[PDB]
Protein backbone atom coordinates (compact mmCIF):
# COMPACT_ATOMS: atom_id res chain seq x y z
CA UNK A 1 0.00 0.00 0.00
CA UNK A 2 2.96 2.02 -0.88
CA UNK A 3 2.78 4.73 -3.55
CA UNK A 4 3.53 8.48 -4.35
CA UNK A 5 1.62 11.10 -6.13
CA UNK A 6 2.94 13.78 -8.13
CA UNK A 7 0.85 16.69 -9.46
CA UNK A 8 1.08 20.53 -10.34
CA UNK A 9 3.08 20.57 -14.00
CA UNK A 10 1.98 21.47 -17.14
CA UNK A 11 3.02 24.38 -19.27
CA UNK A 12 5.08 27.04 -18.27
CA UNK A 13 6.58 30.35 -19.99
CA UNK A 14 10.39 30.56 -19.77
CA UNK A 15 11.71 31.95 -16.27
CA UNK A 16 8.46 31.30 -14.71
CA UNK A 17 7.49 29.45 -11.62
CA UNK A 18 6.33 26.17 -11.32
CA UNK A 19 5.35 24.04 -7.65
CA UNK A 20 5.25 20.40 -7.58
CA UNK A 21 3.53 18.18 -5.16
CA UNK A 22 4.79 14.76 -3.60
CA UNK A 23 2.02 12.92 -1.53
CA UNK A 24 2.96 9.63 0.18
CA UNK A 25 0.76 6.68 1.18
CA UNK A 26 2.15 4.01 3.12
CA UNK A 27 4.70 5.16 5.16
CA UNK A 28 5.60 8.63 6.61
CA UNK A 29 8.22 10.67 5.12
CA UNK A 30 9.99 11.64 8.38
CA UNK A 31 11.20 8.54 8.49
CA UNK A 32 13.24 8.40 5.08
CA UNK A 33 14.87 10.78 2.52
CA UNK A 34 12.80 12.14 -0.41
CA UNK A 35 14.27 12.84 -3.86
CA UNK A 36 13.41 14.50 -6.97
CA UNK A 37 14.33 12.58 -10.15
CA UNK A 38 13.74 13.64 -13.42
CA UNK A 39 13.91 12.52 -17.34
CA UNK A 40 14.41 15.03 -20.37
CA UNK A 41 12.12 13.74 -23.22
CA UNK A 42 14.11 10.92 -24.34
CA UNK A 43 17.45 11.31 -22.20
CA UNK A 44 18.46 9.46 -19.25
CA UNK A 45 17.65 10.24 -15.30
CA UNK A 46 18.74 13.21 -13.80
CA UNK A 47 18.69 13.76 -9.92
CA UNK A 48 17.70 17.26 -8.84
CA UNK A 49 17.15 17.71 -4.93
CA UNK A 50 17.00 15.67 -1.62
CA UNK A 51 15.32 16.42 1.41
CA UNK A 52 15.02 15.07 4.60
CA UNK A 53 11.71 15.74 6.34
CA UNK A 54 12.72 15.47 9.73
CA UNK A 55 15.08 18.35 9.92
CA UNK A 56 14.95 19.78 6.38
CA UNK A 57 18.50 19.13 5.29
CA UNK A 58 18.28 20.03 1.60
CA UNK A 59 21.43 18.98 -1.22
CA UNK A 60 20.55 20.35 -4.59
CA UNK A 61 21.93 19.04 -8.08
CA UNK A 62 24.52 21.96 -9.32
CA UNK A 63 22.56 22.79 -12.15
CA UNK A 64 19.58 24.04 -10.23
CA UNK A 65 21.56 25.44 -7.31
CA UNK A 66 19.99 28.99 -6.43
CA UNK A 67 16.92 28.06 -8.91
CA UNK A 68 15.30 25.19 -7.29
CA UNK A 69 13.91 24.73 -3.61
CA UNK A 70 12.68 21.33 -2.15
CA UNK A 71 10.33 21.44 0.88
CA UNK A 72 8.43 18.89 2.91
CA UNK A 73 5.68 18.96 5.44
CA UNK A 74 5.35 15.62 7.83
CA UNK A 75 1.87 16.87 8.41
CA UNK A 76 0.77 16.32 5.48
CA UNK A 77 3.28 13.43 4.31
CA UNK A 78 3.58 15.23 1.12
CA UNK A 79 6.97 16.87 -0.65
CA UNK A 80 7.86 19.97 -2.82
CA UNK A 81 9.72 21.03 -5.13
CA UNK A 82 9.54 25.17 -5.54
CA UNK A 83 10.92 25.39 -9.13
CA UNK A 84 12.16 29.07 -10.24
CA UNK A 85 13.59 30.67 -13.16
CA UNK A 86 12.72 27.83 -15.51
CA UNK A 87 14.65 26.97 -18.99
CA UNK A 88 13.88 24.37 -21.71
CA UNK A 89 16.60 22.76 -20.39
CA UNK A 90 14.25 22.09 -16.71
CA UNK A 91 11.58 20.30 -19.58
CA UNK A 92 11.59 17.07 -18.49
CA UNK A 93 8.93 14.02 -16.79
CA UNK A 94 9.36 14.81 -12.58
CA UNK A 95 9.58 11.53 -10.68
CA UNK A 96 9.64 11.47 -6.51
CA UNK A 97 11.48 8.46 -4.81
CA UNK A 98 12.47 7.80 -1.39
CA UNK A 99 15.31 6.37 0.27
CA UNK A 100 14.02 2.26 1.79
CA UNK A 101 16.36 1.81 4.97
CA UNK A 102 17.97 4.87 5.12
CA UNK A 103 19.94 4.62 2.27
CA UNK A 104 20.46 0.39 1.80
CA UNK A 105 17.09 -0.33 -0.53
CA UNK A 106 18.02 2.84 -3.07
CA UNK A 107 15.40 4.29 -4.52
CA UNK A 108 12.88 1.58 -4.28
CA UNK A 109 9.41 3.42 -5.06
CA UNK A 110 8.99 6.26 -7.62
CA UNK A 111 5.79 8.08 -8.49
CA UNK A 112 3.41 7.85 -11.69
CA UNK A 113 5.79 11.27 -13.30
CA UNK A 114 4.23 14.06 -14.10
CA UNK A 115 5.27 16.24 -17.10
CA UNK A 116 6.47 19.37 -16.84
CA UNK A 117 7.04 21.53 -20.28
CA UNK A 118 9.11 24.84 -20.59
CA UNK A 119 7.82 26.60 -23.69
CA UNK A 120 6.58 29.95 -24.86
CA UNK A 121 4.23 28.64 -27.50
CA UNK A 122 0.63 28.73 -26.72
CA UNK A 123 -1.27 25.59 -26.77
CA UNK A 124 -2.90 24.40 -29.52
CA UNK A 125 -5.83 21.53 -30.55
CA UNK A 126 -5.36 19.16 -32.85
CA UNK A 127 -6.74 18.46 -36.86
CA UNK A 128 -7.76 15.19 -37.18
CA UNK A 129 -7.53 13.80 -40.55
CA UNK A 130 -8.80 10.59 -42.36
CA UNK A 131 -6.57 7.96 -44.13
CA UNK A 132 -8.28 6.07 -46.92
CA UNK A 133 -6.53 3.36 -48.12
CA UNK A 134 -7.29 1.20 -51.56
CA UNK A 135 -5.87 -8.11 -44.92
CA UNK A 136 -4.43 -4.86 -47.66
CA UNK A 137 -6.46 -2.52 -46.08
CA UNK A 138 -5.02 0.03 -43.45
CA UNK A 139 -6.09 3.14 -41.99
CA UNK A 140 -5.60 5.35 -39.78
CA UNK A 141 -5.87 9.18 -38.14
CA UNK A 142 -3.79 11.78 -38.49
CA UNK A 143 -3.19 14.05 -35.31
CA UNK A 144 -1.55 16.90 -36.60
CA UNK A 145 -0.83 20.67 -35.36
CA UNK A 146 -1.19 20.54 -31.51
CA UNK A 147 0.51 21.64 -28.31
CA UNK A 148 1.75 20.13 -26.18
CA UNK A 149 2.27 16.49 -25.01
CA UNK A 150 0.28 14.18 -24.23
CA UNK A 151 -2.29 13.29 -26.70
CA UNK A 152 -4.91 10.30 -26.18
CA UNK A 153 -5.48 8.20 -29.51
CA UNK A 154 -8.40 4.91 -28.77
CA UNK A 155 -10.16 3.59 -32.19
CA UNK A 156 -13.69 2.33 -31.89
CA UNK A 157 -13.80 3.32 -28.39
CA UNK A 158 -11.28 1.20 -27.22
CA UNK A 159 -12.87 -2.12 -28.66
CA UNK A 160 -10.53 -2.52 -31.59
CA UNK A 161 -7.15 -2.92 -30.41
CA UNK A 162 -5.73 -5.86 -32.06
CA UNK A 163 -3.39 -4.42 -34.83
CA UNK A 164 -2.84 -0.50 -33.70
CA UNK A 165 0.05 1.37 -33.88
CA UNK A 166 0.39 5.15 -32.61
CA UNK A 167 3.20 6.79 -33.76
CA UNK A 168 5.06 9.01 -31.04
CA UNK A 169 5.21 12.48 -31.73
CA UNK A 170 7.68 14.00 -34.23
CA UNK A 171 8.07 17.85 -33.24
CA UNK A 172 7.41 19.74 -36.61
CA UNK A 173 9.50 22.84 -37.84
CA UNK A 174 6.50 25.26 -36.79
CA UNK A 175 6.94 24.10 -33.37
CA UNK A 176 4.00 21.96 -33.15
CA UNK A 177 3.46 17.86 -32.77
CA UNK A 178 1.90 16.00 -35.07
CA UNK A 179 1.68 11.99 -34.97
CA UNK A 180 -0.72 8.93 -36.89
CA UNK A 181 -2.05 6.34 -35.29
CA UNK A 182 -3.48 3.31 -37.80
CA UNK A 183 -4.71 0.10 -37.41
CA UNK A 184 -4.48 -3.22 -39.51
CA UNK A 185 -7.91 -4.46 -40.41
CA UNK A 186 -9.30 -6.98 -43.10
CA UNK A 187 -10.21 -5.98 -46.05
CA UNK A 188 -13.65 -7.76 -46.09
CA UNK A 189 -14.92 -4.91 -43.87
CA UNK A 190 -14.80 -1.77 -45.58
CA UNK A 191 -18.26 -0.78 -46.41
CA UNK A 192 -19.54 -2.87 -43.12
CA UNK A 193 -18.05 -2.06 -39.91
CA UNK A 194 -17.23 1.48 -39.06
CA UNK A 195 -13.87 2.62 -37.75
CA UNK A 196 -13.65 5.80 -35.41
CA UNK A 197 -10.16 7.46 -34.15
CA UNK A 198 -10.93 8.64 -30.53
CA UNK A 199 -8.05 11.97 -30.44
CA UNK A 200 -8.30 13.16 -26.89
CA UNK A 201 -6.62 16.16 -25.89
CA UNK A 202 -6.61 17.57 -22.28
CA UNK A 203 -4.33 20.59 -22.20
CA UNK A 204 -6.57 22.45 -25.19
CA UNK A 205 -9.53 20.77 -23.91
CA UNK A 206 -10.13 19.24 -27.50
CA UNK A 207 -11.67 15.94 -28.32
CA UNK A 208 -12.34 14.75 -31.72
CA UNK A 209 -14.09 10.98 -32.80
CA UNK A 210 -13.40 11.85 -37.02
CA UNK A 211 -14.50 8.62 -38.69
CA UNK A 212 -12.29 6.58 -41.24
CA UNK A 213 -14.12 5.19 -44.17
CA UNK A 214 -12.84 5.70 -48.42
CA UNK B 1 32.21 13.72 -8.85
CA UNK B 2 31.30 10.40 -9.74
CA UNK B 3 30.58 9.23 -13.14
CA UNK B 4 29.25 5.99 -14.37
CA UNK B 5 29.88 4.60 -17.15
CA UNK B 6 27.29 1.86 -18.30
CA UNK B 7 28.12 -0.31 -21.65
CA UNK B 8 26.90 -0.87 -23.86
CA UNK B 9 23.71 1.76 -24.79
CA UNK B 10 22.19 -0.96 -27.13
CA UNK B 11 22.03 -4.65 -27.12
CA UNK B 12 19.30 -7.06 -29.21
CA UNK B 13 19.04 -10.68 -27.35
CA UNK B 14 16.60 -13.37 -28.43
CA UNK B 15 14.45 -15.29 -26.34
CA UNK B 16 16.41 -17.42 -23.46
CA UNK B 17 19.91 -15.37 -23.98
CA UNK B 18 22.19 -14.55 -21.39
CA UNK B 19 22.33 -10.60 -20.77
CA UNK B 20 24.77 -8.79 -19.13
CA UNK B 21 25.15 -5.39 -18.84
CA UNK B 22 28.20 -4.02 -17.46
CA UNK B 23 28.21 -0.74 -15.41
CA UNK B 24 31.86 0.65 -14.70
CA UNK B 25 32.17 3.53 -11.48
CA UNK B 26 35.18 6.48 -11.60
CA UNK B 27 36.07 5.62 -8.16
CA UNK B 28 35.46 3.85 -5.17
CA UNK B 29 32.15 3.46 -4.20
CA UNK B 30 31.81 -0.18 -2.61
CA UNK B 31 28.24 -2.32 -3.21
CA UNK B 32 26.19 1.10 -2.88
CA UNK B 33 25.21 0.43 -6.57
CA UNK B 34 21.64 -0.41 -7.43
CA UNK B 35 20.17 -1.41 -10.91
CA UNK B 36 16.31 -0.03 -12.48
CA UNK B 37 14.24 -1.60 -15.19
CA UNK B 38 12.29 1.31 -17.16
CA UNK B 39 9.57 0.21 -19.27
CA UNK B 40 8.78 2.79 -22.36
CA UNK B 41 6.15 5.39 -20.96
CA UNK B 42 6.35 4.45 -17.04
CA UNK B 43 8.66 4.96 -14.56
CA UNK B 44 11.64 3.39 -13.29
CA UNK B 45 11.28 -0.10 -11.23
CA UNK B 46 13.87 -1.19 -8.49
CA UNK B 47 15.58 -4.30 -9.43
CA UNK B 48 18.90 -5.04 -7.23
CA UNK B 49 19.72 -3.29 -4.46
CA UNK B 50 23.24 -2.81 -2.69
CA UNK B 51 25.35 -4.27 -5.32
CA UNK B 52 24.19 -7.92 -5.40
CA UNK B 53 20.80 -7.98 -3.26
CA UNK B 54 17.23 -8.99 -5.66
CA UNK B 55 14.34 -7.20 -4.43
CA UNK B 56 11.54 -8.35 -3.45
CA UNK B 57 8.85 -9.32 -6.44
CA UNK B 58 11.52 -9.16 -8.96
CA UNK B 59 12.46 -12.93 -10.53
CA UNK B 60 14.69 -14.93 -9.51
CA UNK B 61 16.63 -14.53 -13.35
CA UNK B 62 17.72 -11.01 -12.44
CA UNK B 63 21.25 -10.83 -10.33
CA UNK B 64 24.01 -8.21 -9.81
CA UNK B 65 27.57 -8.51 -8.71
CA UNK B 66 30.34 -6.59 -7.57
CA UNK B 67 34.09 -6.55 -8.68
CA UNK B 68 35.67 -3.86 -7.52
CA UNK B 69 34.86 -1.32 -9.01
CA UNK B 70 32.29 -2.95 -12.28
CA UNK B 71 28.86 -4.18 -11.41
CA UNK B 72 27.01 -6.23 -13.88
CA UNK B 73 23.28 -6.50 -14.53
CA UNK B 74 22.89 -10.48 -15.25
CA UNK B 75 19.44 -11.83 -16.72
CA UNK B 76 19.65 -15.47 -16.79
CA UNK B 77 16.92 -16.35 -19.30
CA UNK B 78 15.66 -13.33 -21.11
CA UNK B 79 11.92 -13.07 -21.37
CA UNK B 80 9.83 -11.14 -23.72
CA UNK B 81 8.79 -8.91 -20.94
CA UNK B 82 12.46 -7.46 -20.50
CA UNK B 83 12.13 -5.02 -23.39
CA UNK B 84 13.25 -1.86 -21.37
CA UNK B 85 16.03 0.02 -20.73
CA UNK B 86 18.11 -0.75 -17.96
CA UNK B 87 19.80 2.31 -15.79
CA UNK B 88 22.63 1.94 -12.71
CA UNK B 89 22.92 4.23 -10.10
CA UNK B 90 25.60 4.53 -6.79
CA UNK B 91 24.94 6.56 -3.56
CA UNK B 92 27.67 6.47 -2.49
CA UNK B 93 28.72 10.25 -2.51
CA UNK B 94 25.60 13.01 -2.71
CA UNK B 95 24.68 13.55 -6.10
CA UNK B 96 23.84 9.89 -6.88
CA UNK B 97 24.74 9.46 -10.31
CA UNK B 98 22.95 7.36 -13.08
CA UNK B 99 24.09 5.54 -16.03
CA UNK B 100 24.04 5.92 -19.72
CA UNK B 101 21.21 4.01 -19.88
CA UNK B 102 21.11 0.26 -22.22
CA UNK B 103 17.70 -0.04 -23.89
CA UNK B 104 17.51 -4.02 -24.28
CA UNK B 105 15.39 -5.11 -27.50
CA UNK B 106 14.53 -8.62 -28.64
CA UNK B 107 16.01 -10.46 -31.21
CA UNK B 108 14.18 -12.08 -34.04
CA UNK B 109 13.65 -13.48 -37.55
CA UNK B 110 14.26 -10.72 -39.73
CA UNK B 111 10.27 -10.00 -41.23
CA UNK B 112 9.37 -7.68 -44.46
CA UNK B 113 8.03 -4.52 -44.27
CA UNK B 114 3.87 -3.89 -45.16
CA UNK B 115 3.96 -0.85 -47.38
CA UNK B 116 0.95 1.77 -47.56
CA UNK B 117 0.48 4.45 -48.74
CA UNK B 118 -1.93 7.74 -47.95
CA UNK B 119 -2.72 10.51 -50.05
CA UNK B 120 -3.74 13.72 -48.12
CA UNK B 121 -6.79 14.05 -46.62
CA UNK B 122 -9.58 16.61 -48.53
CA UNK B 123 -11.14 17.86 -45.17
CA UNK B 124 -7.04 18.98 -45.17
CA UNK B 125 -7.00 20.33 -48.61
CA UNK B 126 -9.58 22.63 -47.22
CA UNK B 127 -7.33 24.39 -45.24
CA UNK B 128 -4.24 24.67 -47.50
CA UNK B 129 -1.78 22.24 -46.46
CA UNK B 130 -1.51 18.50 -47.53
CA UNK B 131 -0.13 15.62 -45.64
CA UNK B 132 1.26 12.26 -47.51
CA UNK B 133 1.81 9.20 -45.05
CA UNK B 134 3.99 6.05 -45.74
CA UNK B 135 3.49 3.25 -43.52
CA UNK B 136 5.67 0.81 -43.23
CA UNK B 137 4.05 -2.47 -40.65
CA UNK B 138 5.45 -5.01 -38.82
CA UNK B 139 8.99 -5.63 -39.70
CA UNK B 140 12.46 -6.58 -38.24
CA UNK B 141 15.13 -5.35 -37.69
CA UNK B 142 14.58 -1.66 -37.49
CA UNK B 143 16.49 -0.09 -40.14
CA UNK B 144 15.16 1.07 -43.36
CA UNK B 145 15.12 4.43 -45.54
CA UNK B 146 12.19 5.50 -46.86
CA UNK B 147 12.96 7.86 -49.67
CA UNK B 148 9.96 10.10 -51.63
CA UNK B 149 9.77 10.64 -55.59
CA UNK B 150 7.85 13.03 -57.04
CA UNK B 151 7.17 12.86 -60.25
CA UNK B 152 9.53 9.95 -60.16
CA UNK B 153 12.32 12.92 -59.11
CA UNK B 154 13.51 11.69 -56.03
CA UNK B 155 12.81 14.66 -53.37
CA UNK B 156 14.20 15.63 -49.69
CA UNK B 157 13.92 16.82 -46.36
CA UNK B 158 10.09 17.38 -46.31
CA UNK B 159 9.04 14.52 -44.64
CA UNK B 160 9.87 13.11 -40.74
CA UNK B 161 10.18 9.75 -39.50
CA UNK B 162 8.93 8.19 -36.33
CA UNK B 163 9.39 4.42 -35.07
CA UNK B 164 6.87 2.71 -32.38
CA UNK B 165 9.04 0.53 -29.47
CA UNK B 166 8.67 -2.90 -29.92
CA UNK B 167 5.17 -4.48 -30.59
CA UNK B 168 4.49 -6.63 -27.19
CA UNK B 169 3.48 -9.82 -29.91
CA UNK B 170 5.74 -9.79 -32.88
CA UNK B 171 8.38 -8.07 -31.32
CA UNK B 172 9.09 -5.39 -34.75
CA UNK B 173 8.69 -2.42 -35.37
CA UNK B 174 6.32 0.00 -37.15
CA UNK B 175 7.58 3.59 -39.49
CA UNK B 176 5.62 6.67 -40.74
CA UNK B 177 7.09 8.78 -42.88
CA UNK B 178 4.93 12.10 -43.39
CA UNK B 179 5.71 14.10 -46.41
CA UNK B 180 4.27 17.52 -45.12
CA UNK B 181 3.42 20.09 -48.11
CA UNK B 182 1.04 22.80 -48.82
CA UNK B 183 -2.30 22.93 -51.23
CA UNK B 184 -0.31 25.70 -53.21
CA UNK B 185 3.01 22.66 -53.73
CA UNK B 186 0.92 19.30 -53.06
CA UNK B 187 -1.13 20.09 -56.49
CA UNK B 188 2.10 21.59 -58.89
CA UNK B 189 2.59 17.98 -59.10
CA UNK B 190 1.32 14.40 -60.15
CA UNK B 191 3.07 11.53 -59.38
CA UNK B 192 3.43 10.55 -55.30
CA UNK B 193 5.37 7.56 -53.86
CA UNK B 194 7.76 6.01 -51.00
CA UNK B 195 10.29 3.97 -51.47
CA UNK B 196 11.47 1.44 -49.10
CA UNK B 197 14.65 -0.47 -48.58
CA UNK B 198 14.76 -3.35 -45.73
CA UNK B 199 16.65 -6.31 -45.11
CA UNK B 200 13.48 -8.55 -45.59
CA UNK B 201 13.27 -7.26 -49.03
CA UNK B 202 15.02 -8.50 -52.23
CA UNK B 203 14.55 -5.04 -54.17
CA UNK B 204 13.11 -1.42 -53.20
CA UNK B 205 9.19 -1.41 -52.78
CA UNK B 206 7.46 1.09 -54.09
CA UNK B 207 3.91 2.43 -53.51
CA UNK B 208 2.60 5.14 -55.39
CA UNK B 209 -0.77 7.14 -56.53
CA UNK B 210 -1.54 9.77 -59.14
CA UNK B 211 -3.20 12.65 -57.68
CA UNK B 212 -7.17 12.43 -58.20
CA UNK B 213 -6.54 8.94 -59.82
Amino acid sequence: EVQLVESGGGLVQPGGSLRLSCAASGFNIKDTYIHWVRQAPGKGLEWVARIYPTNGYTRYADSVKGRFTISADTSKNTAYLQMNSLRAEDTAVYYCSRWGGDGFYAMDYWGQGTLVTVSSASTKGPSVFPLAPSGTAALGCLVKDYFPEPVTVSWNSGALTSGVHTFPAVLQSSGLYSLSSVVTVPSSSLGTQTYICNVNHKPSNTKVDKKVEP
Amino acid sequence: DIQMTQSPSSLSASVGDRVTITCRASQDVNTAVAWYQQKPGKAPKLLIYSASFLYSGVPSRFSGSRSGTDFTLTISSLQPEDFATYYCQQHYTTPPTFGQGTKVEIKRTVAAPSVFIFPPSDEQLKSGTASVVCLLNNFYPREAKVQWKVDNALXSGNSQESVTEQDSKDSTYSLSSTLTLSKADYEKHKVYACEVTHQGLSSPVTKSFNRGE
